[PDB]
């Protein structure tokens, strides 16, 4: 993801 | 027939001594075709399996830039989780994810996967209809509203919709020579006295792929769960895997024991007995 | 938070027979955290050149590793696996056994  | 992409990472703190490890690994199927690991001086996505040796250099380098991004992120992660659970500075974590796509029989994605884990327990998870997030606990709900903001779950959708299953289609086009081939387990019993009335029946099955197989026993053609041992199946480390089972039988009495193998390479069900 | 202790397994890549070149296997599995520490003996002694796979994990998370290295067998040497790891107290040691 993107940033957890 | 069904195929896979998948990718699995790992990342380990090392609080105090540098930075953490990555390990990135991919698979076609049961086969790995690509690696990243952080603790090379230089480290770069490398090849696994022959046919993926072929792509060209813009491949390598998309791809080590790509397994660079995920560490800042997986990064990044640890440091969140770390306060969004409240520990300390000291000790060691895992994250771990995994994430893929299943193109099926009639050529279009089956399923889609996208799945995390903290400390070796269930994080949060793409819902098998890829349109929304499952969190395991109050800390991955925050995680959870962070990715509903930017809509991730739709972006995540889009790759496994389109390049996920077209670089799953080349692959198994690529490697079709072992990926769409399925090796049979070549199948024996052995024999060996427990003592003057009883014998150890051991049923072999090795050298198979892909990895799904069933092996039991069966007395009279009952379903044998009383004075056995069965190991899980297990990589023979050439690409292909094994497994047995064995059973404690009565000496003499043998003959009423047979040994049930089924596998893709198989065109029926087996069904094997010690061979005096 | 939760640990997993190591299975352990060792085995020949293929089946064994005295004389013929093989592949001895130590194959540690269902293990967390993913720190484990695993060598091939030799008649006791630590086999050098020994290889393992990249790690993964299966659908628990938990960890597998294969650790691999030439071998011969023959009537004389004896082999087994020896693994350490943060849920075992000392070292765990595993003997080869030529039908498992
Ligand atoms: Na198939
Ligand atoms: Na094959
Ligand atoms: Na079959
Ligand atoms: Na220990």
């Amino acid at each position: 993801g993107g940033a957890i | 027939g069904s195929h896979s992409l998948r990718y699995f990472g790992t990342a380990v703190s090392r609080p105090g001594r540098g930075e953490p490890r990555f390990i990135y690994v991919g698979y076609v199927d049961d086969t790995q075709f690509v690696r990243f690991d952080s603790d090379a001086a230089s480290p770069r996505t490398e090849p696994r399996a022959p046919w993926v040796e072929q792509e060209g250099p813009e491949y390598w380098e998309e791809e080590t830039r790509r397994a660079k991004a995920r560490a800042q992120t997986d990064r990044a992660d640890l440091r969140t989780l770390r306060g969004y659970y409240n520990q300390s500075e000291a000790g060691s974590h895992t994250l771990q994810w995994m994430a893929g796509c299943d193109l099926g029989p009639n050529g279009r994605l089956l399923r889609g996967y996208h799945q995390s884990a903290y400390d070796g327990k269930d994080y949060i998870a793409l819902n098998e209809d890829l349109r929304s997030w499952i969190a395991a606990d109050m800390a991955a709900q925050n995680t959870q509203r962070k990715w509903e903001a930017t809509r991730y779950a739709e972006r995540f959708r889009a790759y496994l919709e389109g390049p996920c299953l077209e670089w799953l289609r080349r692959y198994l086009e690529n490697g079709k020579e072992t990926l769409q081939h399925a090796d049979p387990p070549k199948t024996h019993v052995t024999h060996h006295p427990v003592s003057d009335h009883e014998a150890t029946l051991r049923c072999w099955a090795l050298g198979f792929y892909p990895a799904e197989i069933t092996l039991t026993w069966q007395r009279d053609g009952e379903e044998q769960t009383q004075d056995i041992e069965f190991v899980e199946t297990r990589p023979a480390g050439d690409g292909t895997f094994q497994k047995w089972g064995a059973v404690v039988v009565p000496s003499g009495e043998e003959q009423r024991y047979t040994c049930h193998v089924q596998h893709e390479g198989l065109p029926e069900p087996l069904t094997l007995r010690w061979e005096p | 938070a939760i640990q997993r202790t190591p299975k352990i397994q060792v085995y020949s890549r293929h089946p064994p027979e005295n004389g013929k070149p093989n592949f001895l296997n130590c194959y540690v599995s269902g293990f967390h955290p993913s720190d484990i520490e695993v060598d091939l003996l030799k008649n006791g002694e630590k086999m050098g050149k020994v290889e393992h796979s990249d790690l993964s994990f299966s659908k628990d998370w938990s960890f597998y590793l294969l650790y691999y290295t030439e071998f011969t067998p023959n009537e004389k040497d004896e082999y087994a696996c020896r693994v350490n790891h943060v849920t075992l107290s000392g070292p765990r040691t595993v003997k080869w056994d030529r039908d498992m």
